[PDB]
């Protein structure tokens, strides 16, 4: 009969804010924010909805996307340059206790670098590998990347693995959350909730699989913006991890090298034994297991009768053509092609590169400097990324490289919406 | 209970608001994050934007002459332009999404009505006590 | 529309307050200092109308009275043939005054509230 | 009378004068300092910060049923554990800095107290 | 027996300065630097029966759009190439080959030992550059911008078209403006509205002639701050657009040397065909009549009868003797002698091109313009004049330089103002 | 069943807590262009009558804030100066011979080196005069800059002064600054005679080691204060209460030479001195100090009994900056003597001084500031206010005892001069027990 205003009512909508950084309290993620975890989260059980989810359209992977590059410039900003290493180098192979696997990929270049003085020089020599170094027209080598970019040096000092991190909601605003196990992703999911805060993420940065992410609970599950089209990628979350052990072959040194007033080069030094090539095992069963589990998730949308085969990847860039991995701030790139390669109805070598992008923006590049030692790196595989290559055959190839499907991936289940607690309706009160 | 809400019955929604509207201002080591100037000043402006939210919706209910209150009561006829509903079932059987959504489309113009109505009601006070 | 009393009396004026009363890179720093400002500036005239009891009202009646000397005029003189803008510039001498006039006749009131109710 | 300077009264007699106190949170070249992007940052933080303390106290105050009004009533019994003094005692001889050290523990208690009897009002007056 | 009434929401206000937030249409400076849409279709109120006084000398927001303008030019530079390494020696010729007389000299064609992107190697190079730009020392030539400060080059992607901004204030704040004819550009003005935000204005800058601005729409208007003291300019408004069509008809290529590690400098390539001087083309037809209306003007403030000649400027650097017009991302240099020669009781301006250019006059940052590659014609309205200053007879000549003028010939109809809401009044009642 | 006592609530309720916030600052330099808030004209002080309050100066935050302050200034306005990473070159350097006093042979070193110009292509011989604590030997005539194997050198820029401008630091709305307005403030404790202030008065950023220059006189006697004064590892802060004048000069006659070393960048090259060579010095009343010191052994007595002997000793130990008094005036950085100032016990003194160059601040390793020669001589009056003195016992001797000068931590300075202050926040709501039921 008459207007009447009310308050506090169930009424929320889409919208694009900023969500905290919380952590449980010297790294990139160790001294980049201050906000603590929940230190017990608690869930509101926003059941009798089913809410429209997607996460194609997700407005947090784009802000974790921004800011973790922030984030990675913030820390590289203020580190020493190494513009006075871009010049002419002198090389020769080394050939010392030399695997002939390995032959070729390690290289002993000098160059004439200034001292202190602006006045003098000094003769320096130092490692490389054959993937950072491009001949001029036998002796004369170049920095690979003189004619793109300058290069900075990562500092020693900072520390480069990953730490969980939760996003937080500001007030007035909320995640919904997706408590479903079999959900598509785009889904109007059942199992509504919501939260203030996420689960921790640890960002992970690879190529072509996944590493140390959550797993499925009930089944594989393979999802795509739109699968009927090849442009769009596959995502795969296993149920089940699979063990990866890769490690350093070499225990190498380091030098470290006075370049200016304040300023220090760290310079890959020589071997200690002999020269072995970098390399990772996966148990071949394991693998073999895991294949035959998520073909038989592709069937149920390729069909049961077509044939399914795996395959060596396409040409393209380093970071695209194989696994590329980050152990401690060095970069391991596996080639992966025995691991894609059967039709049906493991030592992996690996390269070590130090001349490295994050993020394809191209233009700014960094320099690794070693780690002393042999380092073991261990980590759980939790899922890949896969591109669909008549009606007799499908074909899936490796896939991924654009970060937003790592960290998509992960953000799976959570949609941010604004809470309008205000509204009017209709009642007897004059 | 900071949103145990959902939508049965609006009864519900009464006894949620205290929590509802207490939310929005719940009220170390951040002095490393002062120098990170982007990362930093998105964080602040956030709680400014917090702080516009809150106050909107203090100013518009005060201007209506309802603040302090949950349920708020005025002259203001309900027209069939809105809605053709019966009393009974949007609130006891009907949850609140539904409620969001069809009225959505026409709002300002009630907002205006509410204004209007307090409008009048002052002046008249103001005779009111000028005259007996 | 925005101020479209600005040039009326006083009683024309009188209906029309709701119109006023609602109306509220590093580069970009400067947009968001202005914002800070502007609700600054509101709180701080909420705040004098609460400590006046006059939370809640456009038209808050006190128990203060008006002087000769802030205002030698009447009713048609103050209201009619009178416009806001040159009023309130006319009597700039007494802000001061009324506001802790004001603030008096509030406390005085508090203070028998606690008691009369006991 | 002073600012501050009610501080060595009695509370009762400190209590005849809250305005000035009530003020004193809501108020406030000037171009060379605009190029500080750290320090002029922090300026702005900390203003920011004063606002929402300010906001967060009257919120309280509006759920306590205490908004708009400088002194309030509700319908709260004295804990004896929180203090055990007669009237007397506290209103006359007393300093508010002494009143507030020693019931410095009860405080988010009575706030709980203060916000379930409105609601309870509330729900007493729908 | 009347008690206070406290009034909230009272229509009033105050003399302000404050922050104005930009907005537009929606790689251009500009284009980045506004995000904000303007209203699609903005608001204006009449206000009946206000008298507002407005001054355009004491325009507030007039400071603001010159310390924004500077600081958004600065920042977009900022990020860009430093030209360090190619303030060297210079071996330079006389490329006379294939141009008109005039030209005998223009340019000078130089070489010089430069960086590569490897410390260790060196190159050689050449280019060539407009005199202006270049100082004989004592064969042997150096920058101009060497013996003071640094030089850097802008970035390629970068343009700088005009386009119109509109300025709208913050809450709790107006904009007022006289929509009042002839205004005068002090006093108060009779018709008045309130406004949301400024009409869009372009960020043109230029010294001499005033181009792509607000018509004086009825006559033409002249103003000043003080019109019997000669320290003041003059801002002249005229209702008639002049049309003035400006080319530097040389076909130009550029050339991409690499400097070092990662970048790149933008040289000046060869010349196809042959090598005219840039000129601009003033009808003959419109400028006489236009400075008639200007005199009939002055007569309304210098006697009635007097003779008054209009003359070329008094000695200064290039910036203000010659017209200063950008197009294109270019800078010309424009001789209006012959425009400023007659006395009352097609015209050919040649034109300069100068490479390395201080902007708005403020010593200590040099920016390199790389070259535009192919011709350019530019047509553009003059809008306005800037002037400057014996009973029978005075002289003007063009003025310049100070570029919160130009701002301010925009900006003379606005003025911003704070409400102020809570006001008190008198009324019948106690309580 | 009860009394019917009942809660009640209230706002304007004058109580505050310790509070630590950010205060500002209000007032060509560096100090006047980032204090361009003006104080207040006129000034309030309200006596808290009744009111007792506990201020200590060792755990104040106010010293933290003014040497964050005082740091970030010198790092903002050093920042975008000349970069004088090019002079870290091999110089040929021999000593000036002419005229010179003989103690200041050796002082001077004349070197020559090949600088950059204004062009990549071209290079300049050019020479000026060091003086030998700036430069060390390589390997006899070889040698380089003391910072070339640590770290990079800037300019200071020409036009911006360092002159100590009293500052005013004042409080934010919802805080507010107390003073002890007592006498004979222990540094702790209760002190009774408080009240509280919109601002600070204005302080003198002065920066000095052992002789704190020009701040507040003690009103009646001398006050001897330390956090823990028979700790004797502490700094002992000592104000005087009768200041103590001393006349400082730097008597030779300099120029300057600037030569491009870039396009715009000018570096200063220290010009040669006309007339003759002389040590720079202070001069001290030697009745002043052999007057002044008697009522500090009195005092010092307070603590320790006065059945004890009290030596006042030299040769303090540590690096230039901290056995030498550091003195900074006219932008000049002196090292001065101060050994015969220290040389004595009981039941004008001329005082030589170096000049140094290339100089750091606060401590603040791997980064240095090139301070630029001056025109002319300088001469420079200042009041000596208070020392910096530690204890050099610990033996089993109570028969006697010796002190040394101390300091080089500036927050020590700054401690003294905010000795009265502390800063709190404003808490406006209060609970007390009411009559009335809603
Ligand atoms: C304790 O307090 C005393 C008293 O304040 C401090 O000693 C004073 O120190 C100042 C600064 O060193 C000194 O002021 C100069 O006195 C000279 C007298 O001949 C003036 O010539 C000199 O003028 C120049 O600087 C002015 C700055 O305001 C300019 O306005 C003026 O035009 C001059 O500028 C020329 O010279 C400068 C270089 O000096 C150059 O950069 C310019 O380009 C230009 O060429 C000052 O007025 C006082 O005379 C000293 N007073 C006494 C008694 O000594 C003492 O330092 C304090 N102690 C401590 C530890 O801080
Ligand atoms: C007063 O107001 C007038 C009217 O707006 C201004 O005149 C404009 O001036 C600009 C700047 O020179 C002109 O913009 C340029 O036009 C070129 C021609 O475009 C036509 O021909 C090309 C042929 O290839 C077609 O592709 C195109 O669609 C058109 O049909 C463009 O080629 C220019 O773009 C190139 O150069 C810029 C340099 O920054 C690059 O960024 C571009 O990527 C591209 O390489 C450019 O767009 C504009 O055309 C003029 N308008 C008119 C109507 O003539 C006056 O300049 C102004 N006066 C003052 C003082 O400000
Ligand atoms: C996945 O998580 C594991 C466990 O944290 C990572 O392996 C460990 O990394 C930490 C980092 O400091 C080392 O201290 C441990 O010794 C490692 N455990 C090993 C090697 O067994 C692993 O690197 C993570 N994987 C990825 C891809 O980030
Ligand atoms: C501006 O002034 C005019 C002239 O006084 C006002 O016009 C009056 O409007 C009322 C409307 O109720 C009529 O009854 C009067 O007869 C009109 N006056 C005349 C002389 O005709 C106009 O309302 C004023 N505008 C404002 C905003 O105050
Ligand atoms: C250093 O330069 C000299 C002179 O050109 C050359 O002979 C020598 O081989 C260079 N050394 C290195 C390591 O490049
Ligand atoms: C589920 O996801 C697939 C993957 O692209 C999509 O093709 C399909 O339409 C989705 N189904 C729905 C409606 O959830
Ligand atoms: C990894 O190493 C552990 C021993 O630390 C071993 O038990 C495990 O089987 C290895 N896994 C793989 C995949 O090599
Ligand atoms: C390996 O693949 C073959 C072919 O599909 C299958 O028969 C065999 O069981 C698989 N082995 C394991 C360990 O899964
Ligand atoms: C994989 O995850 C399981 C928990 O499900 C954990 O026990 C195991 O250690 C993890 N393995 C690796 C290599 O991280
Ligand atoms: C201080 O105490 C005396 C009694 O000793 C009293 O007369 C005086 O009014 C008090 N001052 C204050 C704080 O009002
Ligand atoms: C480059 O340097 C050499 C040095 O011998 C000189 O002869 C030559 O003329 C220089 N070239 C140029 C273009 O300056
Ligand atoms: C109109 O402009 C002239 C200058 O041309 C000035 O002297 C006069 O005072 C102005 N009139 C008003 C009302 O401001
Ligand atoms: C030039 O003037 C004409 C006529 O007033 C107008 O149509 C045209 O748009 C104007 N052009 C510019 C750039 O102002
Ligand atoms: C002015 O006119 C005279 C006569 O036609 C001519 O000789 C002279 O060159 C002209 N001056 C300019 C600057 O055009
Ligand atoms: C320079 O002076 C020092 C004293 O400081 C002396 O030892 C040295 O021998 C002198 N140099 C020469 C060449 O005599
Ligand atoms: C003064 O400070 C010293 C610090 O050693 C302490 O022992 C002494 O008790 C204090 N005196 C007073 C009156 O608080
Ligand atoms: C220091 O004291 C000694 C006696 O131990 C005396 O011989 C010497 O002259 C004194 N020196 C000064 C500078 O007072």
């Amino acid at each position: 009969l008459w207007v009447t205003v009310y308050y506090g009512v169930p009424v929320w909508k889409d919208a694009e804010t900023t969500l905290f950084c919380a952590s449980d309290a010297h790294n990139v993620w160790a001294t980049h924010c201050c906000v603590p975890t929940d230190p017990n989260p608690q869930e509101i059980h926003l059941e009798n909805v089913t809410e429209e989810f997607n996460m194609w359209k997700n407005n947090m992977v784009e802000q974790m996307h921004t800011d973790i590059i922030s984030l990675w410039d913030q820390s590289l900003k203020p580190c020493v340059k190494l513009t006075p290493l871009c010049v002419t180098l002198q090389c020769t192979n080394v050939t010392n206790n030399i695997t002939d696997d390995m032959r070729g990929e390690l290289k002993n270049c000098s160059f004439n670098m200034t001292t202190e003085l602006r006045d003098k020089k000094q003769k320096v020599y130092s490692l490389f590998y054959r993937l950072d170094v491009v001949q001029i027209n036998n002796k004369e080598y170049r920095l690979i990347n003189c004619n793109t970019s300058a290069i900075t040096q990562a500092c020693p000092k900072v520390s480069f693995e990953p730490i969980p991190i939760h996003y937080c909601a500001p007030a007035g605003f909320a995640i919904l959350k997706c408590k479903d196990k079999k959900f598509n992703g785009t889904g109007p999911c059942t199992n509504v909730s919501t939260v203030q805060c996420t689960h921790g993420i640890k960002p992970v940065v690879s190529t072509q699989l996944l590493l140390n992410g959550s797993l499925a609970e009930e089944e594989v599950i393979i999802r795509s913006e739109n699968i009927t089209n090849n442009a769009k990628n596959i995502l795969v979350q296993l149920n089940e991890s699979v063990q990866i052990n890769c490690t350093r072959p070499n225990n190498n040194t380091r030098k470290s090298i006075r370049i200016g007033p304040g300023q220090w080069f760290y310079a890959t030094g020589d071997i200690i034994g002999d020269i072995r090539q970098a390399h990772c095992n996966v148990s071949k069963a394991t693998w073999n297991e895991t294949l035959g589990k998520v073909v038989k998730q592709l069937r149920k949308h390729f069909g049961n009768n077509t044939i399914i085969r795996f395959a060596n990847s396409s040409g393209g860039d380093l970071e695209v053509t194989t696994h590329s991995f980050n152990c401690g701030g060095e970069f391991f790139y596996c080639n992966t092609s025995g691991l894609f390669n059967s039709t049906w109805i493991i030592t992996l070598p690996c390269r070590i590169k130090q001349i490295i992008n994050m993020w394809q923006r191209i233009g700014q590049a960094m320099y690794a400097p070693p780690i002393q030692g042999v380092i073991r790196c261990v980590s759980n595989i939790t899922g890949l990324i896969l591109t669909r290559d008549n009606s007799t055959t499908e074909t899936f190839r490796p896939g991924g490289g654009d970060m937003r499907d790592n960290w998509r991936s992960e953000l799976y289940k959570y949609k941010v919406v604004k809470i309008e607690p205000l509204g009017v309706a209709p009642t007897r009160c004059k | 209970g900071f949103l145990g809400a959902a939508g049965s019955t609006m009864g519900a929604a009464s006894m949620t608001l205290t929590v509802q509207a207490r939310n929005l201002l719940s009220g170390e080591c951040q002095q490393h994050l002062l120098k990170l100037t982007v990362w930093g000043i998105k964080q602040l402006q956030a709680r400014v934007l917090a702080v516009e939210r809150y106050l909107r919706d203090q100013q518009l209910l005060g201007i209506w002459g309802c603040s302090g209150k949950l349920i708020c009561c005025t002259n203001v006829p309900w027209n069939s332009t809105w809605s053709n509903r019966n009393l009974s079932e949007i609130w006891d059987n009907m949850t609140w999404l539904q409620w969001d959504k069809e009225i959505s489309n026409y709002t300002q113009i009630i907002y205006g009505l509410l204004e209007e109505s307090q409008n009048q009601q002052e002046k008249n006070e103001q005779d009111l006590l000028a005259l007996d």
